[PDB]
């Protein structure tokens, strides 16, 4: 009944403040549950169905 | 004489405006920048932490 | 120097000194997905394409 | 379709005397180390894993360069070599050196195996970047088999 994570893909927002501090150490060792990690080819808008 | 002969390009290139620190120790102006703001953010190793 | 003293005088000297470059190499790595690729060059149809 | 070029950064300038090894082999055939297009040196040769040092055995050698890829040379440049790809199938162009000679023909039968006959004929040295090269020796497949005959 919670809300899981989707690769939709979005109409993004550009914000201002940088999020690469400290990262790729984090998302590995659980900063936040539910991440989802994608590595090189996988960096594009998914398959859309209804 | 030669002066103009030992630098060939770098007396008429268009002089730009850039921003960084400055600091006057003795009269030799020296400048300092930290490169970690292009280090910290992919997690490759600074290579000024040896 | 030149100087009387007891030694002979000395002489002119001349240096020169050999410099060279030195080559560098830079990568960077694209992957662009084959499902992506050709969709470029699609068969152009719907309002959602 | 491709392109097949694995340049070598190479991070001191070699001498004037181990130009002419390398000069002496324009075309060789040495495993590398990883797939790439840039590669430390100290992945070239197959002195990983017989060094000077400690004692190679003749089996886990050969048997070492079936996980490797393998190389042609193109050129020597005093700071970067140029080593062309061979991919699992490919029509290259090869032009053997190797010292010991044994002469070919068209329709011939190769293998590729560790060096089991002068290591300072193959070992080239490099005094300068600290880390030798090995070289290992093609051959005919008469011989190839016959070699690990008299081996085991």
């Amino acid at each position: 009944m919670e809300a899981t994570l989707e690769q939709r893909p979005f109409p993004y927002l550009a914000t201002e403040a940088n999020l690469l501090t400290q990262i790729k150490e984090s998302a590995a060792d659980g900063l936040f549950k539910s991440f989802q990690l994608l590595l090189g080819k996988d960096a594009r808008e998914g398959s859309v169905r209804f | 004489g030669d002066k103009a002969a030992l630098a060939d390009g770098h007396d008429e290139i268009q002089r730009t405006r850039i921003a960084a620190s400055l600091v006057k120790i003795g009269d030799k102006f020296v400048a300092i920048e930290s490169l970690q703001r292009m280090y910290n953010e992919t997690q490759f190793p600074c290579p000024l932490n040896r | 120097i030149a100087h009387g003293d007891g030694r002979r005088p000395n002489k002119q000297r001349q240096y020169i000194v050999m410099k060279a470059c030195n080559k560098h190499h830079i990568g960077a790595e694209i992957e662009l997905a084959a499902a992506d690729i050709e969709l470029l060059f699609a068969e152009k149809e719907t309002p959602l394409d | 379709a491709l392109d097949k070029s694995i340049v070598v950064n190479l991070t001191s300038r070699l001498f004037a005397d181990e130009l002419a090894a390398l000069q002496s082999k324009i075309g060789s055939v040495l495993p590398l180390g990883d797939c790439h297009r840039l590669q430390n040196i100290q992945a070239l040769g197959l002195g990983c894993v017989c060094s000077r040092e400690t004692s190679p055995d003749y089996i886990q050698i050969m048997q070492y360069l079936s996980k490797c890829t393998l190389a042609v040379l193109e050129e020597v440049r005093p700071d970067s070599l140029r080593l062309t790809r061979m991919d699992p199938s490919d029509n290259l162009q090869i032009k053997n050196v190797y010292a010991p000679f044994f002469q070919w023909d068209s329709n011939t039968q190769l293998a590729v195996l560790p060096p089991l006959f002068s290591r300072k004929d193959s070992t080239i040295v490099l005094e300068s970047n600290g880390f030798d090269i090995v070289f290992p020796m093609v051959v005919p497949q008469q011989l190839g088999h016959a070699i690990l005959q008299q081996l085991l």
